[PDB]
């Protein structure tokens, strides 16, 4: 369920 | 209930506090891409995204109800052309359109390079935890933790729910627990890779103090 | 790590945080009954039992280390008769010896009329959450709650561990949930019946701010 | 609007401010502030409350100014009950107490009270609360400390106005006497400091100042 | 001891205060305090930080006299490189920076950037952090914020020593300016502030003040 | 495991 | 004025 | 002093 940072 | 010594009082609070909001947001949903650190010279930078305040709704029409790989292959496909992003900003309750350009050819992480997380935005201000006092070579100070102009966010995680500060520091007693940090003079997001431990030689888990409330909340400009 | 912006300095701190303490208390152990509330004009108030800081661990000689009926039968059986108390003050970190005379010629609840719950004194200066604001008609204001005056020093409980303030009231949200509050006006300690509601119409679950460390202890005075 | 902010409710003490003023019998609006209460006092016994107690009249003789009266009155009923008119402004409500001054208790004075004439207006704003402290600091060597300790004022010394920091602009190199209140001891105490801009750290004193609502001397929730 | 209270290492700000002082070439200790930087300026592209930056040498040339140098350097140089020495309070270190003045940006001034004339000796110790802020107070209409806004000065009108409480002495009456920083903007704006201390609530201004290491202007983790 | 306050 | 004790 | 603009 929980997402985490990732970078664009 | 006697004669209170107590009486109710008018005090300025920041718009984004305290009242029931799913939003306005155009295509529904109630959750976007949370913006987190943005890093310097970058395309996200100059397109004015404001770290932790903005969340990324919508690309060129399309609505990020999902966290799914849309938001980077729209990205890809429209690469160093410009892309119109709508952003929500939890400062102003407002949203706005953006415009930006991906690009592979400047120095640095991401076509955009920014920091994201899909997450909701009710109530995001209120979810803030201001670092106090930090005591030496504490957890909090050997982390990278500061006085006053730090304030923890949320964290990166296990999946232990719920995370509020507090029940993470217990739960990660034997080793980290990232965390994500705001900083009010930088005005950016870092993780923070902190070790809880209540018999370090000092207060508490971490040996700082922990604000929460309006006294405590990441500041706001008077005027939007 | 280049160059920090920020540096180490001397502040002065309450002798009741921060290290590690089992105590040197006679008997062994590092559990006794934690006094709470304590009634005016009762034995308890005589014989000088300040609530929150002080613990009562030995009665005429008897180690407490244990939840049972001890403490009470020892004083059923002295009663209208001096008692000597042995307790352990989480202020000064010593240990003195207070004479009492348990009775039922006095109009209120108890032999001393005094609130006591088995617990450990170590770092239990350190288990205190400082009340900050408090909205109108805010959980919290209901309750009975008040700002900077009340400090929430444990709860009341269910089996809901650990119960640090914040891992209640979620878990709690539906329905109360019993605190302990101490007010530094009357030095004392409460029972508050708080119903948490994060959709209550404002700020949090309590509609108060909480503030944690050494800004927010329970204040103590500068000599012994 | 544009602004950012919005307004909202909070609980603050009654004893604000500027919900105001006076139902005093005699009229005026000052009256002897109580200051440090000493333990096993006549002044302890009758249950003035350091700070927030101001003595208004004494057996109907109405207190609006400073002279030997206050010292005649209880100098000529030594060893007999005087009842005393006392305004709260924690609870902004006039009581009477008895009380008997004497000498046959242990300690300085009839009442053993410390007192000072002013006024009681707004008087629980008047309070600059002592934040954290610093080692060797002035605050500290004079015996301030940090949190538990709200300066209260003053010690004139004296001529216009001069409240805190308006204070501590005069005394930089001698000597400064202050009145602090201690919420634990929950009472007054007088403390020598000498201010020193160049100490070596912080300020001219060594420590923090809070002002407001959320630096007030704290209240119970019901009278 | 009898004390109830110890010593505690915490972490506070480099930019303290008192470790000290000047290293400064041409030697002084004063130089052209930074307030406020408006967008899209000369200043803002040369990287004046308001509040923390003090202006000490331009083109090899000390200002330590408050004259009409700086103006006059600067117009001299219109539209041409000038190099600034810099000296941070923040980071206590000296940097030289470009910075082009020019007319071409639609702004006010050369190089779009408020400034003062005063020392850098503990500027950052200076400082008064707004706490809670009522409604239609002084302090609200005026314009200060709840927490965001920290009062750094000062506006004068001017004679001795008069910083912030020891302003509000005077001006009871009329109206008064302030310099106040907001850690959102990162900038500093000037706030006509006119105190009462009858308006109806708490103080003068009806709002909160903080001074000390709990209340300083924001400190990034590294420079 | 946990106590509960009473009176004595 | 100034404080005294009585 | 008095503040001013550059």
């Amino acid at each position: 369920k929980h997402t985490k940072s990732f970078i664009i | 209930e006697s004669t209170s010594l107590y009486k109710k009082a008018g005090f300025l609070v920041p718009r984004g506090s305290g009242s029931s909001q799913s939003v306005e947001i155009p295509g529904g949903g109630t959750e976007g891409y949370h913006v987190l650190r943005v890093q310097e010279n970058s395309p996200g930078h100059r397109a004015g995204l404001e770290p932790f305040f903005d969340f990324i709704v919508s690309i060129n029409g399309s609505r990020l109800n999902k966290d799914n790989d849309t938001l980077k292959d729209l990205l890809k496909a429209n690469v160093e052309k410009p892309v119109k992003m709508l952003i929500y900003s939890s400062k102003t309750l407002e949203l706005r359109e953006a415009s930006v350009t991906p690009s592979n050819l400047w120095g640095g992480q991401g076509l955009l390079g920014v920091s994201i997380r899909f997450c909701s935005f009710d109530g995001a201000n209120e979810n803030v935890w201001h670092v106090l006092e930090v005591e030496s070579n504490s957890p909090a100070a050997l982390a990278g933790l500061r006085p006053h102009s730090d304030y923890i966010i949320g964290a990166d995680t296990v999946m232990n729910e719920s995370e509020d500060l507090f029940s993470l520091i217990e739960t990660h007693e034997a080793k980290p627990l990232k965390l994500y940090v705001y900083n009010t003079d930088t005005d950016n997001c870092r993780e923070v890779i902190i070790t809880p431990n209540s018999a370090w030689g000092g207060e508490g888990s971490l040996g700082c103090g922990i604000g929460y409330g309006y006294l405590h909340r990441i500041p706001t400009r008077p005027f939007e």
